[PDB]
């Protein structure tokens, strides 16, 4: 029989925190997302919701993003390079650095 | 861009029903996700190779046990069916 | 002569908030800002110490962000036309609205 | 809106002044400009003393109110 190799400790990056994978990604993506968000500990939620963190979009920004605001003040919009960026350097990276904002 | 760190591809090609009333349900779903299996909903049961605890959800897929989990991830492959 | 006349009431919607002017700012924008910040009653400070909330800049994202990040990850990055449309609408208005990211 | 009353008025309000922040948010809600201790030099106004600049003129907390009741600068108290 093969031999018994170790589990790896999967890394708490998100601790739980709630997010939200809004409008398309192209190709696949949105598996990828949803594979490296689960992994660091994400809660994926079904719909854009009054628990929802950190809206994951590859979109630009969105009066719908604004509308959400109003019952969400705390939302964060963020590029889904965030978390392929968390996964690459294996940490915890401020969403701030990747924030998405109505263009100017 | 380091193997030490980069995600095991171990539940591949599997589309796994975990009920959500499985002991350990959230952990399960952690492992089996991070190590690229496919996640099937309670209206698509239909459609899952394989089924874990239930018996009776889709008697045409494969039953598997928490057991079964741990054990595809320590044996780096997919064991027979437990 | 005039005759005395009541203190004008003023707002409070930006009571318990700090906020951090960084960089230049353009003709008398800067003072503009300030008197919006302190009319509404939020907080202003001299260095970007741990309780700035809010840091205002008509410059673009600055690596000194990122630093300050570092030590502060509540942080949130903001343009001045945030604090002037607050004081449009006499209301807190979302600051996502007017954030400032890093340019991808 | 927000009134000019004490535009032009460069004042030091110092910290241990009673009522500070409100003395400080109508001030300068109002249009004045606050300088700081290390800028002394460049006051036209400065309250609570009367020997730390000599140069510049002497007001009170009285002084602020009176100029908000008017809506204008009053005579210096």
């Amino acid at each position: 029989e093969p031999p018994d190799l170790p589990v790896p400790e999967l890394p708490d990056f998100f601790e739980g925190k709630h997010f939200f994978l809004y409008g398309e990604f192209p190709g696949d993506e949105r598996r990828r997302l949803i594979r490296y968000v689960t992994a660091f500990n994400g809660e994926l939620e079904d719909r854009m919701n009054e628990r929802v963190q950190f809206v994951i979009t590859a979109q630009e920004w969105d009066p719908n993003f604004e509308e959400a605001l109003m019952e969400n003040p705390s939302l964060a919009f963020v590029r889904p390079r965030w978390i392929y960026s968390c996964n690459e350097k294996q940490k915890l990276l401020p969403h701030q650095l990747y924030g998405v904002v109505p263009q100017a | 861009l380091c193997q030490t760190k980069v995600l095991l591809d171990i539940f591949t090609g599997v589309r796994l029903y975990l009920p959500p009333s499985t002991p350990d349900f959230s952990r399960l779903r952690r492992y089996f996700v991070a190590f690229d299996g496919d996640l099937v909903q309670e209206f698509d049961m239909t459609s899952a190779t394989h089924v874990l605890g239930s018996r009776d959800k889709n008697p045409a897929a494969q039953q598997v046990s928490p057991e079964w989990i741990w054990a595809c991830i320590r044996k780096r492959r997919l064991v027979a069916p437990s």
